[PDB]
């Protein structure tokens, strides 16, 4: 109960590396170069649950 | 925003 364990970057590449937070919907982890994240953000979501631009 | 910081390039093995 808590875990998911799922890799869900816009990158396609399924690798746990790097910084990673996890899609507040959907509980995946997503690299925060690529999606541009903050680290710092209230609640973070991949562009599948919340559509953002991504230029990358 | 949780923050899981797994860098395994050359320094992701502690102990
Ligand atoms: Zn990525
Ligand atoms: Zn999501």
């Amino acid at each position: 109960s808590g875990g998911r364990d799922v890799i869900r970057c816009i990158c396609g590449l399924y690798k746990d590396e790097g910084l990673m937070i996890q899609c507040d919907k959907c509980m995946v982890w997503q690299h925060c170069d690529c999606m541009g994240v903050n680290t710092d953000v209230e609640h973070y979501l991949c562009e599948q649950c919340d559509p953002r631009p991504v230029d990358r | 925003a949780r923050t899981k910081q797994t860098a395994r390039k050359s320094t992701g093995g502690k102990a």
